[PDB]
């Protein structure tokens, strides 16, 4: 009679109504950690780790689902850290109110694949108002275009200060490390700074180290642990004693040719360590390993070497110093060449004191002069937030010097396309009118909930904000409307462009984008088939 | 047995005022520990090791350390006395009172119907006015007298 | 039904399983008591797993089918059809279980000829009604004549006994079976015949009273036998009577009151007794208990007293001696007495019974069976409660037909004939008919050890020219003439066998739904 | 999510809804087909008189073979509820009318099968509910057309055994199909009421015993009791009975109130004596001035009354039931007396033989009444050889008993034997283009499941479904449609005017008005709310 | 419910995790697992249709569970079911009679005509809103590889 399998099934409109609840178990969540008014949350393991965090990535990555609808919204949540970096709350909350307006629809008797298409030319052309309604490229503002635009992203986490100490860091960090690329691309590559963590003094102490911070240390306490006038020596490979491979064995058949062989394990070892110091390096980075032997030969010279370093951090270095990654012995059939004009060159390598650790800093690099910054917090919790938050900062100006474009925040732009979109529904709307002015009320959910966490007037603020964007379609009387948003600290619609109020144009685009092509996959689960767990057979 | 359609399963969920005023009571309860070790007129505090020791101590990172918390606000208080310990020798236990005492009146706002983003911007302007008092009433030391 | 069952414990069949468990069900019934039809069949033994299992060893079919409890569904139908054959002519219960289990077995045969099964019923109702004109048409009468119709009689006890424990016994237990009946002359009540069963001596031992055995000797201080008595029987409360009037007390004054109702309720006790003795008798026979002060009151008059002997005890005394009841005892001209001679108590098996030697109008007997075990009396009173079931209806029913074989091949021979004038759609189920009728001269020819495929084969060319007579002789292992032999049995026996497995057959094969429902505490 | 709300709430509403079932979906209504499809091609084989039985076993072992579709669907244990609704349909029938039983449930079953291939189109299941109801209107009024009958219940009880005979045909009393039927045509002409045309089945006693045949099954004019004489040398037969009918037990008279009498004296216990003595010859004199030479008393008897019957040879009966001296009184004519100084001469019944007969080696002694006058209470004595035929024959006649029943209710017949059936399906199907508006498809769909009920009895009889039928509709187009049938061996031609299979008019008429209604409501559900397991 | 542009997708979460939305239907047949003899034979009907056409799997379900549906009728008619599967081929080979007359001959040199082939297998999945750019691109990565 029925389906003979060994699942489960289940029809109709209870996955269509099961799916929506999904979503909303989400963005629930989500919800009270949106805005400068948003606060973090509390993960706790079962092992008992605690993360603090506030961002829409650290959270759904590390809380566990089950529904396949749920999974949909927490990898959305993970291509925004990619694709942007911050528009990683808002994507989550938008992505799942369009399910439950389109929820509404579908209970009407209106066909999902309408609500498909009407999400379509709804979502086109929010990308085309969004465009043609920018105020100004990065030319008259200058560098106060990115200092506000680093403000806003750092009001939703804890350095959120009044104060302008970490926007000059992030922004001075930026542009320190400005990579030129073929066909005229200035690319700003903000995965090469190295964001450390050490508790120790407060927030206003947070050093921005004009050069690389090593998380490393000396190793032999007889090196000097400051060098002036530093020439790096960037390489790869093991300097311990020399062991043969596994084709090579030593089978002597003579007693007196034993200690020879033995010697020789260390001399053709010390000889590669005689030939890179005499060429004038004093400082020296391995990612393999230096044994105690080999540790003698830079006390005796005077020199500084570090063992164990990671091979993310000495392309960092060789770079930014003018040095070459060398893993061995090359240049046309030579015995001991080194190359010894591609040598790094240092300002200052000096270990400091970074709170009961060894940190090795690297001043100016005399080739690129890279950036590295190094936070300072209460405890372990605090610096595992002030990771996460300054990584979000650094990927807001990177968009904004890479795409000269910047739109206003604080609910700015889903007020302008809440009219438009109605507008934009009544002219060619016959069928799929409805999902455009759906498309509409989802979107006022940014301020909505600007307004909630805030503890202010709900119905009555986003009515008032609605009021200055309606004029400003309607009126076409220059009333320059377009950049009205919320002021969260007093409840009354501010003027975002002169408050300083300023967010990336990708920031919204491509969340319009994720968040409308991830509604389109969980409107299509009408039918659902659940099987059994195959686990012990 | 078919198994239960449920969303997050096994994990907890808590907002609202049982969280706000919930790490409070946890911060005003490890204050109340070493509230007793600050003034020369101390005790010391006999502890337990697991691995069968006994640690007889008033100093305020040694008690601390010793304490195993399930509370995740309290696993934040321990962290805070390890970080004064590494800096300097003795800032400890008048951290952990200091923290405790200024949670204790931060909770009374919370009660206003006062934002916690209010609290913490007028903490951050009293942190950076405390830092100037110090520096006026301070006083110059010869390093070379013995 | 059984996809997407709506059953909670219940199971069910349709036309697969359905006839597959109702002819196993019905073959392994008949095959069953399969060696236990005929003069040389075996005998069976019934155990129980314990808790008082009391072994019952029994040849007849009936018997057998009621005290094992078969499971099958199909199966209880044969059990209940046994057992109104037991209850209504009292023999052949063995023989139509064989027949109606060798038509099951014939139409099980027919499963994969593609029959239509409603074609078998309809063949197999002309082919009993052809198989009752064959019994009918050779069935012999006995009018006047009395001296050819008692030694017809002892055919009859002598071809049920045959196939009984009393096989070297046919020399005595046949004249203790008919002259059992001949005593009654009258109506077969089949309750005036007390058979009493007492353990030593041997069945040769066994003898038929000529008067009437009791129990509940005769009082303490009574006379044990007085000749030339008139017995007088009752049903009446001798003391403690409580005389039909509920919510009656005695509220008195004093205790020397209560002294006087004691000796007035003892007066019109011994009043009572009075107005029995003047009737002028010797004995009386009470169905209820006779206490302390009647029995004083009839050993001085030197009267017996048989206490609270049976309810059906005074029946029997009743007609043995031509008397009546006498309930109610004020008018003496209006009741009738009994008439004995003795009244002398036997010892049968060191136990003392009261013999009425020597009565009057003696319409009922007493069998004294003797036995080597107690497994002996409870076989040899079934064997005799199957033979005088038979001559108490022959002697209402003198129609007698040839049995020992020679009534089936009679049966057989008429549904063969009229199934080459039938179409070949009904003649295939008419000749599983008469297969079946020819089975049970080859159950009996087969249990005594003889060539069964060839006597049944020279019955059948015997039958089919003539020899209207012919039947199967069991003590040399030939064919010979049932009417010399004398192997007879009655009509209404062998019709009972006939239109009994025919009807029972009828039903199992019209069954094509097998629902059974959810048992109670069976889990 | 279930049993979990968004907000990490736990979401209950009802109590124990994790071992709840519910269905709205689109298999609720496919759920309820493919359950009543099951009963319907259960009951499909037991159709018509070429009908295989049934062999139905009890809780506590018994074992019933039944053919008609009252006890089949009464004696399952389906615990479901949408076949719960096809065994009261079937006792619905059986209540009214009481022939068609099986027919309703096959037809049922048809209409919901027809329906389903209906329900794939895209019809919504009330619209094919409301064009059921417009196309059983036309079954209903095709099927008065040709109806008449000449009963007269005085000689022309041929049109009355013609029809019992269709009821019987299917049962196993065929062995019997003369002699039967006659039985139960004169057993109902005895005691119905023809100027109210109501018949009583309580004065139609139905009483059973094993032994003997099926053709010893007699119509006793009169009551069939058990005989419990308590003087063994009662007479056994009456010739001539003045029966005297009484309620009173043969005692010294007990009141029904706390009495405690009190003896002071002994000339009190004497008179305790003299009392009795003369209440014993004063109930039995009060019997002999009347002239009555029988008794019936409800009660027991006393040993001192039961000499004093045979003294004044008074043959009486002991220990009768309730209703069984009821059915005494009007047999006989006579009155039934509370009291013994109540009897007279005109509260006596009268009868022929009184006797009482042995059946083999039992001990029953059942009553028989031969003679009689004017009665109007029958009694039927079933024999057989088993109690599976005996109780089968008192399902088997109690439906020939219903049928004449129903000829008095209403004196018009139809034709059966798939005739009505496959004349009903050409006026709908001539009716379904006289508008094919809306409700074309649905009263195509009544028609060809009306031609589920000839075409299974094609099926049973060895034939073709398909080619029988095609064969019998269209001669009833080509020409005046006929009474033109089918049967099992088919005696010839098709005209079941000839082969005398008459059916009543308003037992077919309560088949296509029940089914109809019953498919009602079984397809205005779409949701069903069963718990899980028992406990 | 998964037939036509107007068409829903299903989505299967099997016992290792792994949940796909799917919309063909012989994807959708291989992830359900049907414990069913019966139902397992129209898996492999599904199957062959994605090797010989490749756009006819939803399809070839709806018949064969159309055809099997219309012999419930048949079988209660006394029809054997040797006569149903002669008729069936008699109805197949007329079958193809009436889709060739339906038919019309193409050219793969018609660029229009082989994109709207393509836009009709797309409309009735989730890239129907994306018609206007994997439609071409489906005509341009076949027509350059087959010469
Ligand atoms: N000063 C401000 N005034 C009003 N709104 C603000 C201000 N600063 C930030 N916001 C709002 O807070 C929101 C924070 O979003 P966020 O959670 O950072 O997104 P994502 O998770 O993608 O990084 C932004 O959408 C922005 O509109
Ligand atoms: N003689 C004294 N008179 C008054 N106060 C004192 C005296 N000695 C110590 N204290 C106070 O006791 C406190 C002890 O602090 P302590 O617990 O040692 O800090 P930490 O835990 O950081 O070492 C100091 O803050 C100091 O002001
Ligand atoms: N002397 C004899 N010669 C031939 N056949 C005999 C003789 N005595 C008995 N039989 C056969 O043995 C059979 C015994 O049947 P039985 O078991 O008594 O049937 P049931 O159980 O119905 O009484 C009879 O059918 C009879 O034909
Ligand atoms: N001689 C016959 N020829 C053809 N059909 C017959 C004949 N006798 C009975 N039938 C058919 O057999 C069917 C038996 O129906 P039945 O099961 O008795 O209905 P119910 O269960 O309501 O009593 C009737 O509908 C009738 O048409
Ligand atoms: N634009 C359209 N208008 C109407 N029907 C369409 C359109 N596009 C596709 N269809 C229908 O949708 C159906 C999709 O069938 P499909 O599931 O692709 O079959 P298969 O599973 O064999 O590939 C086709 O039968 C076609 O008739
Ligand atoms: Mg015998
Ligand atoms: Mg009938
Ligand atoms: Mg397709």
């Amino acid at each position: 009679g029925p389906l003979s399998v060994f699942g489960d099934r289940s029809t109709g409109e209870t996955i269509r109504s099961q799916n929506v609840m999904a979503a909303a178990s989400i963005a629930n969540i989500v919800k009270s950690s949106l805005g400068p008014v948003g606060l973090d949350k509390m993960l706790v393991d079962d092992i008992g780790d605690v993360t603090i965090t506030n961002d829409g990535a650290t959270i759904l990555k590390l809380l566990e689902v089950e529904h396949p609808a749920a999974k949909v919204l927490c990898e959305l949540a993970d291509l925004q850290d990619k694709e942007v970096g911050d528009g990683t709350t808002s994507v989550v909350i938008i992505a799942a109110e369009l399910l439950k307006n389109a929820d509404e629809l579908v209970k009407q008797k209106i066909h999902p694949t309408s609500v498909i298409s009407g999400y379509r030319l709804a979502c086109k052309e929010a990308v085309r108002y969004i465009n043609e309604n920018l105020i100004v490229n990065t030319d008259e503002l200058g560098r106060d275009c990115l200092i506000n635009a680093a403000k806003t992203s750092m009001s939703s986490k804890i350095i959120g200060i009044n104060g302008d100490f970490f926007a000059n860091m992030v922004v001075d960090a930026v542009l320190a490390i400005k990579y030129t690329d073929i066909r005229g691309q200035p690319r700003y590559p903000v995965n090469s700074v190295n964001i450390l963590k050490a508790h120790g003094r407060s927030q206003m102490e947070s050093m921005l180290i004009s050069g690389y911070a090593l998380n490393c240390v000396v190793g032999s306490q007889g090196m000097p642990k400051r060098i002036v006038n530093a020439k790096i020596a960037c390489l790869d490979f093991s300097l311990q004693k020399t062991k043969m491979k596994l084709g090579v064995q030593v089978v002597i058949t003579d007693p007196e040719k034993l200690d020879q062989i033995r010697q020789r394990e260390s001399d053709i070892t010390k000889e590669r360590i005689q030939k890179i110091l005499a060429t004038g390096a004093n400082v020296i980075l391995t990612t393999g390993g230096i044994d105690d032997m080999c540790l003698k030969y830079f006390v005796e010279a005077g020199a500084m070497a570090v063992r164990r370093v990671l091979k993310r951090d000495l392309k960092r270095i060789a770079k930014a110093s003018g040095a070459t990654i060398l893993s061995t012995l090359a240049n046309l059939e030579g015995e001991e060449t080194f190359e010894a004009a591609m040598l790094g060159q240092a300002e200052e390598v000096v270990q400091e004191r970074i709170c009961d650790d060894e940190l090795i800093l690297i001043k100016n690099t005399k080739a690129r002069t890279s950036a590295s910054i190094i936070l300072r917090g209460a405890n372990d919790f605090m610096c595992d937030e002030m990771e996460r938050s300054l990584h979000d900062a650094l990927c807001v100006v990177k968009r904004v010097l890479e795409s000269k474009s910047v739109v206003p925040g604080g609910g700015a732009v889903e007020a302008a396309l809440s009219i438009y979109l109605e507008n934009y529904a009544t002219s060619m709307g016959s069928r799929e009118q409805l999902a455009i002015a759906e498309f509409a009320r989802s979107l006022l959910v940014i301020p909505n909930t600007l307004a909630v966490n805030a503890a202010q007037d709900s119905t009555d603020l986003v009515a008032k904000l609605r009021a200055f964007h309606n004029e400003a379609q309607v009126n076409p009387e220059r009333k320059n409307l377009k950049w009205i948003g919320l002021d969260l600290s007093n409840g009354k619609p501010r003027d975002n462009k002169q408050a300083g109020v300023f967010e990336p144009t990708i920031v919204k685009v491509k969340s319009l984008k994720f968040a409308t092509e991830a509604a389109i996959t969980i409107l299509r689960i009408d039918d659902l088939i659940k099987l059994h767990p195959e686990s012990k057979d | 047995h078919r198994p239960v359609l449920v969303l997050s399963q096994n994990t907890k969920r808590e907002s609202g005022r049982k969280v706000q005023s919930g790490n409070i009571n946890a911060a005003k309860t490890i204050a109340d520990i070493i509230r007793t070790c600050l003034g020369p007129k101390s005790m010391m505090k006999m502890l337990l090791d697991p691995m069968g020791g006994i640690v007889m101590t008033n100093d305020g990172n040694a008690i601390l350390r010793e304490i195993q918390v399930q509370h995740p606000a309290a696993k934040s208080m321990i962290e805070i006395s390890r970080t004064q310990d590494e800096e300097v020798g003795d800032g400890t236990t008048s951290v952990i009172i200091l923290a405790g005492e200024m949670l204790s009146v931060a909770e009374h706002f919370l009660e206003q119907q006062m934002h916690p983003t209010v609290v913490i911007s007028a903490y951050r302007k009293a942190l950076d006015d405390m830092i100037s008092t110090l520096k006026k009433i301070s006083i110059p030391v010869d390093i070379s007298d013995s | 039904a059984p996809v997407n069952i709506f059953k909670a414990g219940a199971d069910e069949e349709r036309a697969e399983t359905a006839r597959l468990t109702s002819f196993i069900g019905a073959i392994a019934i008949g095959d069953l008591v399969k060696s236990t039809l005929g003069p040389k069949g075996m005998d069976k033994i019934l155990l129980s797993s314990g808790r008082d299992a009391s072994l019952m060893v029994t040849n007849d079919g009936a018997t057998i089918l009621k005290n094992i409890g078969v499971d099958n569904p199909a199966a209880k139908v044969l059990v209940d059809m046994s057992r109104v054959q037991d209850d209504e002519v009292g023999d052949g219960t063995t023989s139509v279980t064989v027949l109606a289990a060798e038509l099951l077995r014939e139409a099980e045969s027919l499963i994969a000829k593609k029959i239509h099964p409603q074609t078998i019923i309809a063949g197999w109702r002309e082919a009993t009604k052809a198989a009752r004109e064959a019994l009918l048409s050779s069935a012999v009468d006995h009018g006047s004549d009395e001296v050819k119709f008692r030694q017809d009689l002892m055919n009859i006890a002598g071809t049920t006994l045959s196939s009984k424990l009393l096989t070297h016994h046919k020399d005595h237990f046949t004249k203790l079976a008919v002259e059992a009946v001949l005593r009654l002359k009258g109506s077969g009540n089949l309750e005036a015949i007390h058979i009493i069963k007492k353990l030593g001596g041997s069945l040769a031992d066994s003898y038929l009273d000529e008067g009437f055995l009791l129990d509940k000797k005769i009082g303490v201080n009574q006379p044990k036998r007085i000749e030339n008595a008139k017995i007088l029987i009752a049903n009446t409360g001798m003391d403690t009577d409580k005389i039909k009037i509920f919510g009656s007390r005695v509220r008195v004054d004093s205790t020397a009151k209560v002294a006087e109702i004691e000796h007035a309720e003892k007066e019109k006790m011994k009043e009572k007794v009075e107005r029995i003795l003047k009737h002028g008798i010797n004995c009386f026979i009470n169905r209820q208990l006779i206490y302390n002060y009647p029995e004083q009151l009839f050993g001085a008059a030197g009267v017996m007293a048989i206490e609270h002997a049976d309810f059906a005890g005074v029946e029997r005394l009743a007609l043995v001696t031509g008397g009546e009841i006498a309930s109610t005892f004020d008018h003496p001209e209006l009741v009738k007495l009994g008439s004995c001679k003795l009244i002398e108590e036997v010892m049968i098996g060191e136990d003392k019974l009261i013999h009425f030697s020597g009565v009057a109008l003696g319409e009922a007997c007493t069998i004294v069976l003797r036995g080597a075990t107690q497994q002996i009396l409870d076989e040899a009173e079934r064997s005799l409660h199957d033979a005088l079931c038979v001559l108490a209806q022959t002697v209402k029913d003198s129609r007698t037909v040839y049995g020992g074989g020679c009534s089936e091949m009679l049966m057989a021979h008429a549904v063969t004939q009229l199934a080459n004038r039938t179409p070949g759609k009904e003649a295939v189920a008419m000749e599983s008919y008469a297969k079946a009728l020819r089975m049970l001269p080859t159950i009996i020819a087969d249990n005594a050890g003889y060539d069964s495929a060839d006597l049944v084969a020279q019955l059948r060319a015997a039958h089919s020219e003539g020899n209207t007579t012919a039947g199967l002789d069991m003590r040399e292992g030939t064919i010979g003439d049932m009417a010399i032999l004398g192997i007879t049995e009655s009509f209404q026996v062998k019709r009972q066998v006939l239109l009994s497995a025919a009807e029972a057959a009828e039903v199992i094969l019209r069954v094509d739904n097998i629902i059974k429902a959810a048992p109670r505490k069976r889990v | 999510t279930l049993a979990f709300d968004e907000y990490g709430r736990p979401f209950l509403i009802i109590k124990d809804q994790d071992r709840k079932s519910r269905l709205m979906g689109l298999e609720a209504l496919k759920s309820h087909i493919m359950a009543a499809k099951a009963v319907a091609n259960t009951m499909r084989t037991s159709l018509g008189p070429n009908g295989l039985d049934k062999m139905m076993v009890d809780k506590d072992g018994d074992v019933t073979v039944t053919n008609d579709g009252a006890t089949i669907l009464s004696m399952m244990d389906v615990d479901h509820q949408i076949a719960k609704l096809m065994v009261e349909l079937s006792k619905s029938q059986d209540d009214e009318i009481g022939d068609g039983t099986t027919g309703v449930v096959v037809l049922a079953g048809a209409l919901l099968e027809e329906a389903e291939q209906l329900l794939d189109r895209g019809i919504h299941p009330i619209r094919i509910a409301d064009g059921y109801e417009q196309a059983a209107r036309v079954a209903i009024e095709h099927l008065d057309k040709i109806s008449d009958s000449v009963l007269v219940d005085i000689k022309d009880t041929e049109p009355l055994i013609q029809t019992a005979k269709t009821t019987l045909g299917s049962k196993v009393v065929n062995s019997c199909h003369r002699q039967m039927a006659e039985i139960a045509v004169n057993a109902v002409l005895t005691v119905a009421d023809m100027e109210r045309r109501d018949v009583d089945f309580e004065l139609i006693k139905v009483e059973g015993k094993v032994g003997g045949r099926l053709e010893d099954t007699k119509l006793i004019k009169g009551v069939i009791v058990d005989k419990d004489f308590s003087h063994p040398q009662m007479p056994k037969k009456v010739e001539d009975a003045k029966i005297a009918i009484l309620t009173c037990p043969f005692e010294p008279p007990k009141p029904k109130t706390k009495h405690k009498l009190d003896v002071t004296s002994v000339e009190d216990y004497k008179a305790l004596q003299k009392y009795e003595k003369e209440k014993f010859e004063e109930m039995i004199q009060q019997i002999k001035e009347t002239g009555a030479n029988l008794a019936i008393c409800q009660w027991g008897f006393d040993d001192e009354a039961n000499h004093l019957l045979l003294q004044n040879n008074l043959p009486a009966v002991r220990w009768v039931g309730g209703p069984e001296i009821e059915l005494i009184a009007i047999a006989t004519g006579g009155r039934i007396v509370p009291r013994f100084s109540e009897l007279t001469a005109e509260k006596l019944g009268f009868a022929g033989l009184v006797q009482e007969i042995s059946f083999g080696t039992t001990k029953d002694k059942m009553l028989v009444i031969e003679q009689c006058k004017n009665s109007r209470a029958v009694t039927i004595f079933i024999r057989g050889g088993n109690k599976m035929i005996i109780e089968e024959a008192k399902r088997s006649l109690h439906d020939a008993l219903c049928v004449i029943r129903n000829l008095i209710r209403d004196n018009r017949v139809v034709y059966g034997g798939g005739a009505a059936e496959i004349s009903c399906a050409l006026a709908v199907s001539q009716e379904a283009d006289k508008c094919p508006t809306l409700e074309q498809y649905a009263m195509r769909a009544f028609a060809d499941a009306l031609e589920v009920i000839p075409m299974a009895l094609s099926e049973n009889s060895g034939m073709n479904p398909i080619q029988t039928m095609t064969e019998v509709r269209a001669r009833q187009v080509k020409e005046m449609n006929p009474a033109l049938g089918i049967d099992c061996l088919h005696k010839g031609t098709n005209d079941m005017k000839q082969q005398h299979v008459i059916e009543t008019l308003i037992g077919k008429k309560q088949q296509i008005s029940l089914a109809t209604q019953m498919v009602r409501m079984i397809l205005k559900i779409d949701d069903i709310r069963k718990p899980g397991e028992s406990e | 419910t998964s037939l036509g542009p107007k068409g829903m997708d299903k989505m299967i979460q099997d016992g290792k995790g792994d949940v796909t939305i799917t919309n063909d239907g012989a994807t959708i047949l291989k992830q359900m697992q049907v414990l069913h003899p019966a139902a397992r034979m129209l898996v492999e009907l599904s199957k062959a249709q994605d090797i010989e056409a490749g756009d006819g799997t939803t399809s070839v379900v709806i018949i064969a569970g159309s055809l099997l549906d219309s012999c419930t009728k048949l079988l209660q008619k006394g029809i054997h079911p040797t006569i149903i599967s002669e008729s069936f081929q008699k109805a197949l080979e007329k079958g193809i009679e009436i889709l060739t007359d339906m038919s019309r001959p193409v050219e793969l040199s018609d660029r229009e005509t082989l994109l709207n082939s393509a836009t009709t297998s797309l409309n009735s999945k989730v890239v129907s809103q994306y018609s206007s750019l994997l439609s071409p691109m489906s005509v341009n990565a076949v027509m350059k590889v087959i010469d």
